[PDB]
């Protein structure tokens, strides 16, 4: 029973412009069907109408993938990812219906980005900025059956370094971010903490 | 499909 599916730091505010950080790719275990994801994004907490996010997943069989998403509208897999790579992730919201997502593997020199525009079926409020480790869901075709994927164990800790959030061009500190942890079977399965411009999340 | 989802 997954009681909390997000672990990480969430800032609440207004006019969030860009959210970016560099995260390391961990090794994962627990089975080919166990997984986890690390991503940076805008909205999706107190703003339930949309979320601009980009990041990567790890599966217990040692495989990975990268993606971007403007929920609920455009969602898709982006670059090659290997254990130990350093991935710079970033989203920018130029308006409630326009922005971009960029994922750069600083280790391989590969980079992908997607520009979004005229996003109708779901606009941003630009009131939440976040750095998250998540136990995501797997749904069938018609949303009639959605379930959380078994959460993979990972090592070392996934650290979002050089975190940067801006609101109206002004940079915002992580000082007052709310902290959440992934919780399964009434047990914390992450220990995410903030320190300076770093959000560090250890698997528990 | 993968529902990477609201908090």
């Amino acid at each position: 029973t997954v009681e909390s599916n997000w672990g990480g730091a969430i800032l609440i505010g207004s006019d969030f412009d860009t959210v970016s950080a560099t995260a390391n790719v961990p090794s994962a275990s627990g089975g080919s069907s166990a997984a986890g994801t690390a991503w940076v994004g805008i909205d999706g907490d107190t703003c339930q109408t949309a979320i601009l996010q980009t990041g990567f997943d790890w599966y217990g069989d040692g495989t990975y993938d990268a993606w971007y998403e403007w929920y609920p509208e455009v969602s898709d897999d982006f670059i090659t990812i290997s254990e130990g790579d350093s991935i710079q992730m970033s989203v920018t919201a130029t308006s409630d219906t326009s922005g971009s997502a960029t994922l750069e593997n600083l280790t391989t020199g590969q980079k992908v980005s997607k520009s979004f525009s005229n996003e109708s079926s779901g606009s941003l409020c630009r009131t939440n900025a976040e750095f998250i480790i998540e136990d995501f869901e797997e749904c069938n075709s018609n949303g009639s059956d959605c379930e959380f994927v078994p959460f993979a164990s990972f090592s070392p800790a996934v650290e979002f370094t050089d975190c940067s959030v801006t609101s109206d061009g002004e940079s915002v500190s992580l000082d007052d971010a709310q902290i959440t942890q992934v919780i399964i079977n009434n047990q914390d399965v992450t220990d995410c903490s903030v320190s300076g411009t770093t959000v560090s999340c250890s698997y528990v | 499909f993968k529902f990477x989802a609201l908090r």
